[PDB]
Formats: structure tokens, sequence, C-alpha cells
């Protein structure tokens, strides 16, 4: 079984910083590529960030890209997350998933297989 | 969906024949390389053969040659106290000899081999030197060794040399541990017939190798995995001198002898040598059948050269009967003396058109070495014996191992990468 | 992780190496050698000309327009790039390896042309 | 279609078997012959060192920024691409090639160095 | 403004005839001249493959992304560029070349694979 496991932050004043991050288990972690899928309280699913396996590539949704720096550590089993400015909108539950890219020499993927549960942060 | 995508570097090879380059006074493991191996196709062979041929040829270039004693001689039975193996083995000739001038001549005697002399007309008194009639005898030079110092064998840049280090490996087919390595051991350019001297051991078991075991036109080579040690011995005082016979050039010759004359003999441990044939029957058993006898003989006819085991003893060659190491039938502190006749005008490679004086060596000669290996040749019952002939055959015992492969850095293949 | 330390490895891994195998390419008696060294320097240098006539020069992996076709091997991703080593995959594939020169020679004089007419 | 083929056709259809010529660069007695084909390497390397230095590595067919003085010809592109052989226009522009050939290396100069800038 | 007319100048100097010294590194009795030529050959090609495995292929200069350790040599860019030679400067960071030219290979084995996904 693969479990992807939040262990985030809190409550956060707007304009302040607020890092997440995600323990990996149960499959290779270095054979995938990862990323952040956000939802709003009242809202449905969002792309947020992307990253490869090897942890050199990032992409991000524009209304973050100047403020989130996603990165990756294989030898710990880690995804993380930093925002930066949290602005008022960016309230939402933070999901940790696995899927959205592969690697040139691997089959497609283009989908989530995995999700985590979610972890909330809230913006004052 | 897919598109080609090229790389290079790709660790990929094909079997190759290229140039090898000598070296004299580096492993990678492959961990899951499987590959196959083919000795009498090993085309490292045919350069060693080559190389060992020419280098033998440079070094006589220098050299002095012997046309001004093709002259008769006068030959007169050896006044000494001589055995019965000895009688009429060595001859006591005189000549008129060349000097360093050309209107001017000398007379010199010196002490010759019988092997060494042919008599002209059945005249007891004339007797002229055996390649007189052939192609003209050259004289080694005194100031060059015929030690077998070893050499090592490199790959040129873009090739590489896989080795095999599969212990039970009989040299044909898959090796399951292959290794790369930069450049081959040293090998000992050895030269003998019959038995193999001074080689590698077998790691765990004798081995018997044949490229087609149940032919009997191949040679079987058996490597052994414990060594035989063999004592040979010319026990004869040989007082040595030498003559100018022209502009610079001198002429080596044995003078006389002191002391008794004997016959030079090689030595083995009797239970040694038996031990050892054991092995080498139940290994041959695996090949031919359980129930069954197999016998050692010596070997069928032909000259000295291959009837015999030949060998370079401290510079002086030796031609020694084996039919006391192989005589015996195998059904379901003793040692062994074998005689040795000794020759200074050799031919070394089976060839027609030269010919090497070995000068004599001042003194009484001992040299002490291994059997690592046997060659033999095959006739219920089986029959072996002694062969040995093609000195190919020696170098392939030791380069079994090693195989030429060329690398192929190019390759494509299929991802989902596109410009 | 010495040359050819990969060849037993599978492709996906065996790639990884590759400025490994690039870099051991390059380094009457005597003659022989002197041979071999000019022979080794031709052969270096076709391959050399072949990556730049395909449009792949300057680099060890080089993505073209070539499509594959299922006719020279219909094995999927995971099959060929983590499961066989080159050796097994060049022997797969070696019969159709001239026809896949000739496509990517093809390829690139269209796209050298394409360019130069976009640069009017 | 054959190396050469293409010597008696026009500027604008020899263009097209580039790739032809190019792979037919490369490939005491015995030693003259050794001779010949250590020059043979070395001119190839002299022809891909200038294509390097003027910045067209890796490519043949290579555009700059050096302008065409109408000095060194003046016939339009019509007439040059259609109505002329490679042999032909070799010989009318061969008192110019050291003058072009100083250009473009001149040319190449300056954009390596405002390239450097760029990246500061 | 010949072969090495600017050794004795600055770097920053130094560095703007560049084209002159690499045009000048290509052109028994007789056998030793064919060794020396094989091997100035030989030479030449393994620099050239140096900076092929680098991504410095085809160009005189060439930026990369490994950072310089001031621990190599803390000089600052007048020091090293206004005033300073190219022989003094090789002497003093002789000790750091392998391990630069080791960070060079490592850098643009890491950049093709990402180019290679982001094709993909
Ligand atoms: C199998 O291997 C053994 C072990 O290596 C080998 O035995 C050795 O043979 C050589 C002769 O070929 C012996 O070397 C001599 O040793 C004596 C005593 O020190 C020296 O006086 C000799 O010097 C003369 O000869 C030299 C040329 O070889 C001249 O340069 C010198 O000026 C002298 O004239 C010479 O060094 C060596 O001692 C033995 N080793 C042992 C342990 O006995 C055997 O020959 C090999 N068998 C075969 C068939 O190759
Ligand atoms: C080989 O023949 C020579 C020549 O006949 C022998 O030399 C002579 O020996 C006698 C003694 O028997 C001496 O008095 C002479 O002075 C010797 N002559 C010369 C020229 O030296 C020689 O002894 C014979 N050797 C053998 C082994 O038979
Ligand atoms: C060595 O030289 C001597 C002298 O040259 C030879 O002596 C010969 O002796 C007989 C006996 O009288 C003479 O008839 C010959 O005239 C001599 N020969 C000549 C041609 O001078 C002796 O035969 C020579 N030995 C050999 C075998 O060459
Ligand atoms: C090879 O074996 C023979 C025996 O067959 C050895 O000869 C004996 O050697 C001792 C010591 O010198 C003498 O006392 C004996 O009289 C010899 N016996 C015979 C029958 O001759 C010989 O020494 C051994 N040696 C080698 C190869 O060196
Ligand atoms: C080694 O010596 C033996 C003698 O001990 C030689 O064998 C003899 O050969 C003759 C002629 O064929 C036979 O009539 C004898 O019956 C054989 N004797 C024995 C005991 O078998 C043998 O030829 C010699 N070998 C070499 C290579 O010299
Ligand atoms: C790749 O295909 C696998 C099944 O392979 C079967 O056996 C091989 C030897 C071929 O004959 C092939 O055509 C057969 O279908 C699947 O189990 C695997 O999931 C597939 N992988 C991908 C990425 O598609
Ligand atoms: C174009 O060429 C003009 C003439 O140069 C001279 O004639 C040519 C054919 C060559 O032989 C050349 O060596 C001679 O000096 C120059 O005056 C003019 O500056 C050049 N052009 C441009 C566009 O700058
Ligand atoms: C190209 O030139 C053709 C011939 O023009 C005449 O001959 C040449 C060699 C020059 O001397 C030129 O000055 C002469 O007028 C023209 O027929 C053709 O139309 C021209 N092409 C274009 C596109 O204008
Ligand atoms: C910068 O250099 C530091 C000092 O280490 C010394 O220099 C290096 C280059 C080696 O030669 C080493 O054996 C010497 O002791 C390093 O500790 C540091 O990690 C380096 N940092 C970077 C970014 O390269
Ligand atoms: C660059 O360095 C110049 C010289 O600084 C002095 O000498 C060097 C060799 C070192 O020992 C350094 O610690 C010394 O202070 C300065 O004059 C110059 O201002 C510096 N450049 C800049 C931009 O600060
Ligand atoms: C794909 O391949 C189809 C069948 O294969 C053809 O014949 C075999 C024997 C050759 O080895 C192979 O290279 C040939 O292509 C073709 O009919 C089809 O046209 C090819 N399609 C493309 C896009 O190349
Ligand atoms: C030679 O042998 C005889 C016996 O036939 C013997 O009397 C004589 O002393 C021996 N010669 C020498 C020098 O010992
Ligand atoms: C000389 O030796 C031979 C053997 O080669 C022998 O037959 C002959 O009788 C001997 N003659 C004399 C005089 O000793
Ligand atoms: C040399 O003479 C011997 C003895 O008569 C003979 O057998 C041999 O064939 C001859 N060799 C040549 C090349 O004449
Ligand atoms: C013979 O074998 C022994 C085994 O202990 C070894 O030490 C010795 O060097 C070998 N001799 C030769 C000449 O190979
Ligand atoms: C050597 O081993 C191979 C194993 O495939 C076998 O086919 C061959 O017959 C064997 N040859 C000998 C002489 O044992
Ligand atoms: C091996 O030898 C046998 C004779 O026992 C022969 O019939 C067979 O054809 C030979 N095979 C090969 C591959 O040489
Ligand atoms: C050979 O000589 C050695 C000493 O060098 C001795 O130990 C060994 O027993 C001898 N072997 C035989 C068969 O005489
Ligand atoms: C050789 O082996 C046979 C095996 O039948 C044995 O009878 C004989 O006594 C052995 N000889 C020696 C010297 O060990
Ligand atoms: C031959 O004998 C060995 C034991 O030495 C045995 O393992 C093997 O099975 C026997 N082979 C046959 C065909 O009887
Ligand atoms: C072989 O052994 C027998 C005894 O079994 C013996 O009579 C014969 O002379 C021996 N042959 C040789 C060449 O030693
Ligand atoms: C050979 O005889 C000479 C006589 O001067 C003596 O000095 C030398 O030791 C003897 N050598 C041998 C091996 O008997
Ligand atoms: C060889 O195969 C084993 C699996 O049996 C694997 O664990 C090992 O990493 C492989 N070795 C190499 C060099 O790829
Ligand atoms: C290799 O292919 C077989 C096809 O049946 C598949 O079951 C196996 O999992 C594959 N192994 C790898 C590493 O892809
Ligand atoms: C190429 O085709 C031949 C046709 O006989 C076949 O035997 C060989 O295995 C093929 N090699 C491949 C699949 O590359
Ligand atoms: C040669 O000239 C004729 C016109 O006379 C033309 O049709 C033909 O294509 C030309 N040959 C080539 C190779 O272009
Ligand atoms: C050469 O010029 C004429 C006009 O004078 C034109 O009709 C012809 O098509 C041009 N040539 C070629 C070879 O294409
Ligand atoms: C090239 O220059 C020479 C003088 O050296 C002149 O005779 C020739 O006509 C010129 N070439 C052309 C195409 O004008
Ligand atoms: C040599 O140094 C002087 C300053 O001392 C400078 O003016 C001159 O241009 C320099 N020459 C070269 C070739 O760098
Ligand atoms: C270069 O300038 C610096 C700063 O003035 C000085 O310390 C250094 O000694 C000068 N250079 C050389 C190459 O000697
Ligand atoms: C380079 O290393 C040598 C040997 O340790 C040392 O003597 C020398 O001072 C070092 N050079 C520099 C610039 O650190």
């Amino acid at each position: 079984e693969v479990q992807l496991v939040e262990t985030g932050g809190g409550l956060v004043q707007p304009g302040g910083s607020l890092k997440l991050s995600c323990r990996a288990s149960g499959y290779t972690f270095s054979s995938f590529a990862m990323s952040w899928v956000r939802q709003a309280p009242g809202k449905g699913l969002e792309w947020v960030s992307l990253i490869n396996d090897r942890g050199g590539l990032t992409f991000y949704v524009d209304s973050v890209k100047g403020r989130f720096t996603i990165s990756r550590d294989n030898s710990k089993n880690t995804l993380s997350l930093q925002m930066h400015s949290l602005r008022d909108g960016d309230t939402a539950v933070y999901y940790c998933a696995t899927g959205g890219m592969s690697s040139a020499l691997q089959s497609s993927k283009y989908y989530f297989d995995f999700w985590g549960q979610g972890a909330l942060v809230t913006v004052s | 969906n897919l598109w080609v995508t090229v790389y290079y570097g790709v660790p990929v090879w094909k079997d190759a024949e290229t140039t090898l380059f000598c070296a004299s006074d580096q492993e990678i493991h492959l961990e899951n390389v499987t590959e196959e191996f083919n000795m009498w196709k090993n085309n490292m062979v045919e350069q060693m053969h080559e190389d060992i041929i020419s280098l033998w040829d440079q070094s006589l270039k220098p050299c002095v040659k012997l046309t001004p004693l093709c002259v008769t001689l006068q030959c007169t039975n050896v006044t000494n106290n001589i055995t019965d193996d000895m009688r009429g083995e060595l001859k006591n000739c005189s000549f008129n000899a060349t000097t360093e001038l050309r209107n001017k001549r000398q007379k010199v005697y010196s002490l010759f081999y019988r092997l060494d002399i042919v008599p002209m007309g059945e005249n007891s008194t004339n007797y002229r030197l055996i390649n007189c009639n052939t192609s003209a005898i050259t004289q080694a030079c005194p100031k060059v060794s015929f030690e077998p110092i070893p050499i090592h064998y490199c790959a040129p840049a873009g090739f590489a040399i896989l080795k095999c280090k599969d212990k039970k490996f009989n040299g044909t087919g898959p090796c399951p541990s292959v290794s790369t390595v930069q450049c081959t051991h040293g090998i000992k350019p050895v030269v003998s017939t019959q038995l193999l001297l001074n080689g590698s051991l077998a790691e765990e078991e004798v081995i018997i190798r044949s490229e087609n075991i149940t032919n009997n036109a191949k040679n079987i080579l058996v490597q052994l995995n414990t060594p035989v040690q063999i004592n040979c011995t010319r026990p004869n005082n040989n007082t040595v001198k030498s003559i100018r016979i022209g502009p610079g050039q001198a002429f080596y010759y044995t003078g006389d002898i002191i002391g008794d004359i004997r016959q030079a003999h090689c030595n083995v441990s009797k239970a040694t040598w038996n031990e050892t044939l054991g092995k080498v029957v139940k290994q041959l058993r695996k090949h031919f059948g359980n129930n069954t006898i197999i016998r050692f003989a010596q070997s069928s006819g032909g000259d000295l050269e291959v009837t015999t085991h030949s060998f370079n003893c401290g510079g002086e060659f030796f031609y020694c009967n084996t039919s006391g190491l192989f005589n015996s039938t195998w059904i379901s502190n003793d040692s062994i003396t074998l005689p040795c006749r000794i020759k200074q005008i050799i031919n070394m490679w089976q060839r027609i058109g030269q010919a090497m004086y070995a000068p004599p060596i001042q003194g009484v000669i001992r040299c002490v070495s291994n059997i690592t290996g046997l060659i033999l040749t095959r006739d219920t019952t089986e029959t072996f014996r002694p062969g040995g002939g093609d000195m190919r055959d020696n170098w392939r015992s030791e380069l079994y191992k090693y195989k030429v492969v060329k690398i192929e850095p190019l390759g494509v293949a299929p991802t989902r990468c596109k410009r | 992780l010495g040359f050819l330390g990969a060849a037993g490895s599978t492709m996906g891994a065996a790639s990884m190496t590759l400025t490994v195998q690039a870099r051991n390419l390059l380094s009457h008696w005597g003659i022989k050698q002197l041979q071999a060294r000019v022979l080794a320097v031709e052969h270096y240098l076709r391959d050399q000309q072949l990556l730049g006539i395909w449009g792949c020069s300057g680099k060890l992996i080089c993505c073209t327009n070539v499509p594959w076709n299922s006719s020279w091997s219909n094995r999927n991703l995971s099959e060929i790039w983590d499961n066989m080593t080159w050796l097994q995959w060049d022997k797969e594939i070696s019969n159709y390896t001239q026809i896949i020169y000739g496509l990517l020679e093809e390829s690139q004089n269209q796209q050298e042309k394409n360019e130069q007419d976009l640069l009017e």
C-alpha cells in the first residue's frame, strides 16, 4: 500500500510564509514525479506545482509562479513546498500527489495515481 | 508515439581482429555479462606466433655467420672415459678455419655432437656440418640470453580485451564471469614440445581442452592443477674456446671435457608423476566411457624434434626421451630418469631455410622447471601418446582465457522525446 | 563504474555512463602499431561525421524527428528500458539499422533546408 | 545520384546532394600509403576546424552575418543558382576566397563576444 | 599580431586572439615524423572530445553552469582579467584542473537529461 502523508503547518498571517512537507512510503520514491494540488474550502481541485523525479525541473501555475518553491529529496522520501507572501486566497487543503509527469524512457503519465489526505493551510 | 533517439557511448561490442601491441617491464568486473569464448579461433595466438618468430630472427641479424666453416672435417673418436650411453655420441673434428687475414689459415679442432655432422661418401675420416647442403648457419650472439621474459598484450584504443574467470572453463562456449582488462598478464614465451613448462596451473581440477575430443586428428591440451617438478642436467664440465674466423668475428666451440663423459638427463618423482596421470585418466573418463581402458604410450615416430621433449636448459638445447613417463595401462624416494640428447645446430621453428648454432656453455648445467601441462594425441581401449610439434598449442594454453572485441559506441532506441 | 562496467546493466541504467565509454575511444617493427593508431582515428571520425549529418553533433543523447516503426521492434518502453541490456537490444534491431540511419539523414536534410527558408 | 553525380547540374540542384559528397571524404612498402591517409585526415580536420571558427560546426548549410559584396560578383540569384554549376562558380570567385574567409572569422569573433556579454 | 604574440599580454586582451592560436594546432627514416603527426592529431581530437562532453562544441568561448569556488583562487576580476597573463594563471590554478574538469562533465550530463525530459 502506497501512503503519502502530509505533515504541514496551520494558521499563518497574510504576507508570511509556511512550509509543507510530505513523507512517502510503499513505492520507489525516486521513480515518480510529484505535485501539489490545491482545494479551497468551497472549491474544486486546482493544480499548483509539479516536480521531476530527479528534482531538476519544476513547473508552477502562474498565480504562485514567483512565490512558491517546490523541492524534493530522494534520500529521505520527501516532497516539500515552501510558500511565500501567503495571500488570503491561498487558504486551501494542499494535497501531496504522485503523478502528473514521467520521464522520457518511461511510459507516459499525465494523471495522478496516488493522493495523500492533505494539510490545511489557513491564512488570517 | 515513439521516436528514434540516438545515443553515443553505448557499452556494446563485437568480435574483432585487430593489431595488439606489446608491453613489458586495470580490471573491471562487468557484473551481469555472459560472453561466448572460442579458443582455437582466437587470433591473439597468431599474433603471438608471428611476434615471437620475428623477434627471434631479429636477434640474429647482427651475429656471426658460420659459412666460413662449411669445409670438410676429419673426425676421430674422443680420447676420454665414455660410458656406454655416450658411445659414438661425440666426435673430435679437425679443420682448416679462415682467419682475420684472407691469405692465412689456421688448424683448429673441436668437439661436436654426432647429431650435428653427417659423413661424406661413407668415408669414416671425412664428415661435414649438417647445414652445409641446406641453408647457411648463423651463430647465436653469446651476449643474448634465451630467457623467456614475459610479454603483455595490450589493446589499442577503441578495443578491449575480455578475460574469462570461470575456473572450470574448458576453452569454449559461454563464460558466466567475464571481466574487462586493459592488457593481459605477462605470458612467458617458453618454447617446448610434448610437455609444457613454467605455465599457469588450473585453479581446481585438471582440465582437458580439445577443439573436438572425439576427433583423433586433434591434439588434446591438458592443464594441470599441480606442478610436477623436473630436474635437468648435463653433468659434463665443458671447456670453451674461441677463434677468430673473420674481421672481429669470433666462433665459439667446446675445446674439451674435463672428467668423465656421461649422458644428460632429467628426473621427476615417480609417485608424483603417477598421481598426476591418475588425475588425467580420471578426467579423460568423462569424455570416454567409465568402464574403459586408458593406455599411455611413447611417440610413434618422426624426427628428434617431434619424438622427444625439447627445451632450452640454461642456453643448451635438450632432446629428452619420455618413454619412461608414458608406459602404463589404466583399467576401470624413486624417480624416473629420462636420458637426453644435446644438439648445437637447431632449426627452432619448423622451417627449412634457417639454422642456428648454439654456442656451447662453459661448465656444468643444471635447470629446474615445473611441468604445468601435457600435449597428447589419441590413436575398446584408447591409447594416448605425447605430441606437441606445433608451437601454437603452447601459446593457446595461456591465451585461451582472452578475447578481443571492438567497441561500437553508437546506437539507437525508441523514447518519447522528439525535437 | 569503469569502462564497460554497465555492460550488464539495463539500458536505462547504462545510459548514464555514456561519458565513460566515449572517453576510451581515443588513447618493419612499429608500423603495425602506427597503422592501428591511424585506423582508430579514421573510425572515430566516421562516427562523428555521421552524428553531424544527422544533426546530433556535440551531444551524447540526441532526439530526432524520425518516428519509430513497430515493424523494427514492437517492444514497449518498460519492456525495453528497464528489462534489456544494450548488447541484447543491439542484436534485436541489427537488421533494421541501415534503414534507420538512412531515415535520419533524410530528416536532417529537410530540416536544414526549412531553417534556411525561415531565415529569408 | 552517386558521388559527384550532381557536378554537371546547377547549383540549386547540386546543393541537395551535400551528404553524398561529405560521406566520401573519409575512407619501406606501405609507408607512402600511410602518408596519404594521415594527410587525408589532417585535411579533413582543417576544414572542420574552419567551419568551427566561423560558427558553422555541425551543419552542411550555414547562414552568416557577412553581407555579399557586388564587387566579388554582381550576378543576381536567379542567374547563379539556376543557370550556373558549382565548378563554374568556384572559378568565378576564386580571387575573393581569402577575403571572404577573413570576414567570416571576424564576424564570429564579434558574435561570440556579444553572446558572452548577454549572458552576464 | 601572430601566433602567441599575446602570450605576454593580460588575460582580458589575449582572449581576443583565440583564433590565431587555434589555427596553428593543425599543420626507418620518415617514421618518427609520421608518429609525430599522428600524435598531434590524437592530441587535437582529445581536446575536441572534451569540449564536446562539456557542451562547448563548436565554440572558442563557452559559459557553463559550474560556479567558481573561492578555494581554487580567491582573486577578484580585475586581478585576473585586467592584469595577470594566461601563463601565470595556468600555474596558479594548475592543482584544481582535474576537479574543475570533473565538475564540468557532471554538469553537462545533468543538463542533457533535463533537456530530454522537456522534449517528452
Ligand atoms: C623455469 O623457471 C625457472 C625459474 O625462473 C628457470 O630457472 C632459472 O634459469 C636461469 C637461466 O636461464 C638461471 O639464471 C642464471 O643463474 C646463475 C646463478 O646465479 C647465473 O650465474 C647465470 O648468469 C649467466 O647467464 C646470464 C644469461 O642468462 C648472463 O647474463 C650472465 O652474465 C652469466 O653468463 C644466470 O643468471 C636462474 O638462476 C634459474 N632459477 C633458479 C631458481 O634456478 C628455468 O630455466 C625455466 N625453465 C624453462 C624451460 O624456461
Ligand atoms: C682431439 O684431437 C687433437 C689433435 O690430435 C688432440 O690434441 C693433442 O693431444 C696430444 C695428447 O694426446 C698433445 O700432445 C698435442 O699437443 C695436442 N695437439 C693440439 C693441437 O692441441 C686432442 O687431445 C683430442 N681431444 C680429444 C678429446 O680426443
Ligand atoms: C687442412 O690443411 C692442410 C694443409 O692445407 C691439409 O693438408 C693436406 O695434406 C695432404 C698430405 O700431404 C696433402 O696432399 C694436401 O696437399 C694438403 N692439402 C692442401 C690442399 O693443402 C689438410 O687436408 C686440411 N684438412 C682439411 C680436412 O681440410
Ligand atoms: C637423477 O637420478 C639419479 C639416480 O638415478 C641421481 O644419480 C645419483 O646421484 C648421487 C649424488 O651425486 C650419486 O651418489 C649416485 O651414485 C648417483 N646414482 C647413479 C645411478 O648415477 C642424479 O643425481 C639425479 N639428478 C639430477 C637430475 O640432478
Ligand atoms: C626411447 O628409448 C626406447 C628404448 O628404451 C626406444 O624404444 C625402442 O624402439 C625400438 C625400435 O622401434 C623397439 O624395437 C624397442 O622394442 C623399443 N624399446 C622399448 C623398451 O619399448 C624409443 O624409441 C626411444 N624414444 C625416443 C624418442 O628416443
Ligand atoms: C509491456 O508489455 C507487457 C506484456 O508483454 C508480453 O510479452 C512480451 C515478451 C511481448 O511479446 C509483448 O508484446 C507481450 O504483450 C505488459 O505486462 C506491460 O504492462 C507493458 N508495459 C507498458 C509500459 O505498456
Ligand atoms: C566591396 O569591395 C570594394 C572594392 O574592393 C577591391 O576590389 C575587390 C573585387 C577585391 O579585389 C578587394 O580586395 C579590393 O580591395 C571595397 O572598396 C568596399 O569597401 C567593399 N565593401 C563593403 C560592402 O564594405
Ligand atoms: C538576372 O540577370 C539576367 C541577365 O542580365 C544581363 O546579363 C548579366 C550577366 C549582367 O551583365 C546584367 O547587368 C545584364 O542586364 C536578367 O535577364 C534577369 O532578369 C536577372 N534576374 C532578375 C531577378 O532580375
Ligand atoms: C569549495 O571548496 C571547499 C574546500 O575544499 C578544498 O578544495 C576542494 C576543491 C578540494 O580540492 C578539497 O580536497 C580541498 O580540501 C569544499 O569543502 C567545498 O565543498 C567546495 N564547494 C563547492 C560549491 O564546490
Ligand atoms: C580587487 O582587488 C584589488 C586589490 O586588493 C588587494 O590585493 C589583492 C591581491 C588581495 O590580497 C586583496 O585582499 C587586497 O585587498 C582592490 O584594490 C580592488 O578594489 C578590488 N576590486 C573590487 C571591486 O573591490
Ligand atoms: C513501417 O514498416 C512497414 C513494414 O515494414 C517494411 O518492410 C520490412 C521488411 C523492413 O524491415 C521495414 O523497414 C519496412 O518499413 C511499412 O510498410 C511502412 O511504410 C513503415 N512506415 C513508416 C512510417 O516508416
Ligand atoms: C679411463 O678408463 C680406464 C679403464 O678402461 C682407466 O684405467 C683410466 O684410469 C681412465 N682414465 C682416467 C683419466 O681416469
Ligand atoms: C669409434 O666409434 C665407433 C662408434 O661410433 C665404433 O664403431 C668404432 O669401433 C670406434 N673406433 C675406435 C678405433 O675406437
Ligand atoms: C642434405 O643432405 C641429406 C643427406 O644426404 C639429404 O637427406 C637432404 O635431403 C639434403 N638437403 C638438401 C636441401 O639438399
Ligand atoms: C613451481 O611451483 C611452486 C609451487 O609452490 C612455485 O613456488 C614455483 O615458483 C614454481 N616454479 C616455476 C619455475 O614455475
Ligand atoms: C566444452 O564445454 C562446452 C559447453 O557448452 C561443450 O559443448 C564442449 O563439447 C566441451 N568441449 C570439451 C573438449 O570438453
Ligand atoms: C567432431 O568429430 C567427429 C568424429 O568423432 C565428427 O564426426 C564431427 O563431424 C566433428 N564435429 C565438428 C564440429 O568438427
Ligand atoms: C629436484 O631438486 C630439488 C632441489 O633443488 C629436490 O628437493 C627434489 O627432490 C628433486 N627432484 C627429483 C625428482 O630428484
Ligand atoms: C600408480 O597407480 C596404480 C593404480 O592402479 C598403483 O597400483 C601403483 O602402485 C601406483 N604407483 C606409484 C609409484 O604410486
Ligand atoms: C563415472 O564415475 C563417476 C564417479 O567417479 C560417477 O559420478 C559417474 O556417474 C559415472 N558415469 C557413468 C556413465 O557411469
Ligand atoms: C614398460 O613397462 C614394462 C613392465 O610392465 C617393461 O617391461 C618395459 O620395458 C617398459 N617400457 C619402457 C619404455 O620403459
Ligand atoms: C671445471 O674445471 C675447472 C678447471 O680449472 C674448475 O675450476 C671448475 O670449477 C670446474 N667446474 C665444474 C662445474 O666442475
Ligand atoms: C545484476 O542483476 C541483479 C539481479 O539479479 C541486480 O540486483 C544487479 O544490480 C545487476 N547488476 C548490474 C551491474 O546491473
Ligand atoms: C520483463 O518482461 C516480463 C514480460 O512477461 C515482465 O513480466 C517483467 O516484469 C519485466 N521486467 C522489467 C524489469 O520490466
Ligand atoms: C535478421 O534476419 C535474419 C533472417 O534470416 C535472422 O536470422 C536474424 O536473426 C535477424 N536479426 C535480427 C532480428 O536483427
Ligand atoms: C544536363 O543538361 C540538360 C539540358 O541540356 C538537363 O536536362 C539535365 O538535367 C542536366 N544534367 C544534370 C545532372 O542536371
Ligand atoms: C536560364 O535563363 C533563362 C532565361 O534567359 C530561363 O528561361 C531558364 O529557365 C534559366 N535556367 C535554368 C537552367 O533553370
Ligand atoms: C583573378 O585574378 C587574375 C590575376 O591574378 C585575373 O587574371 C583573373 O581574370 C581573375 N579572375 C576573375 C574571375 O576575374
Ligand atoms: C607590455 O607591458 C607594457 C606596460 O609595462 C604595455 O604598455 C604593453 O602594451 C605590453 N605589451 C604586451 C604585448 O602586452
Ligand atoms: C595583479 O594585480 C594585483 C592587485 O594590484 C597584484 O596584487 C598582483 O601581484 C598583480 N599580478 C601578477 C600577475 O603578478
Ligand atoms: C600544488 O601542489 C604542490 C604539491 O603538494 C604544492 O607544492 C604547490 O604549492 C601547490 N600549488 C598551489 C597553487 O596550491
